[PDB]
Formats: structure tokens, C-alpha cells, sequence
């Protein structure tokens, strides 16, 4: 549909990528934190993996 | 909204340059019958020219 | 985007048929100098004609 909608989509990508490796890495080295709530919010598939 | 909007902004440009590059495209044939109309009219010219011609020697022998 | 999309379907239609009769003046200016061809002949075969007949009587009338 638009085929140059990812050259473009750079740094909104990229950032939330950033996001969910920080997550990963909080999560890993957490080791007090052990509840979370992620209700009703935009969380896409790929994070969700 | 935005998808549809930006694939339809492609289609328009791009057919918009096919248009043109069309339209500059066809110019010969036009060309090409314009020269023969030419001369064509030339030899119209010239056979008015000719019947008018054979009318007044003509007349002046009779 | 209602407002937006029909301005720019209104928009592209005109243009897509603004270009198309721009094509059909390129073709029917072909068409139309095949007819003045056309009607030069006609006009060369009658002044021939006119040239003959009157050549034709003018000897005759000698």
C-alpha cells in the first residue's frame, strides 16, 4: 500500500525498539520487581514476544 | 486514512508523468500531415493559378 | 478526510479527463488534416477537371 512507509518510519521504530530492549533488560536485572500491569494499553505483538 | 492517502498520492503522480511524457510523445504524425496539407495547398495555389492562366490566353485568342 | 477525499478524486477525474481530451485533440488534429487531404484532393481532381473542359472549348472554339 506504500512501499516506502519503512525507509521513512526510522526513528519511531527504532525508538520503540529501544523501549523494549531497555524493558528486557529491566526485567532481567529486576530482581525485586514481580507485578506489572499492561491493561488496556497499545502493546503490538512483536513486543508481546 | 494516511495508508490511502499515500498510495493514492502515488498513483496520481505517477500517472500525472505518464500523461505528460505522453503528450510530449505524439508529435510526428501531426507533423507529418500538416507538410502534406502544405504542400498540397501549394499545388491547389497552382493550378488555380494555371486555370487562370489558360482562361486569358485563351480568351485573348479568341 | 471525506472533504479531502472527494476534493482529490474530483480532482484527479478532472485531470484524468483533461488529459484524455488533450490526446483526443492530438488524434483528431491527424483526423482532421487526413480530411483537409481529403478535401484538397477533391479540390485538385475538380480544378483538373475545370482545366481540361475549358481547355476543352477554348480549342473548340478556335
Amino acid at each position: 500500500a506504500n512501499p516506502n512507509f519503512f525507509e521513512t518510519n526510522k526513528d519511531a521504530i527504532e525508538h520503540n525498539k529501544q523501549i523494549i530492549e531497555n524493558i528486557c533488560e529491566v526485567l532481567k536485572a529486576a530482581d525485586t520487581l514481580l507485578y506489572y500491569d499492561f491493561r488496556f494499553n497499545n502493546i503490538s505483538k512483536t513486543d508481546a514476544k | 486514512f494516511k495508508n490511502e492517502k499515500d498510495r493514492l498520492f502515488s498513483i496520481t503522480s505517477d500517472m500525472t508523468r505518464q500523461y505528460k511524457q505522453m503528450q510530449d510523445e505524439l508529435l510526428n504524425q501531426v507533423n507529418d500531415l500538416n507538410k502534406t496539407v502544405i504542400e498540397k495547398d501549394e499545388e491547389i495555389k497552382k493550378k488555380d493559378q494555371q486555370i487562370q492562366d489558360m482562361t486569358k490566353d485563351y480568351e485573348y485568342k479568341l
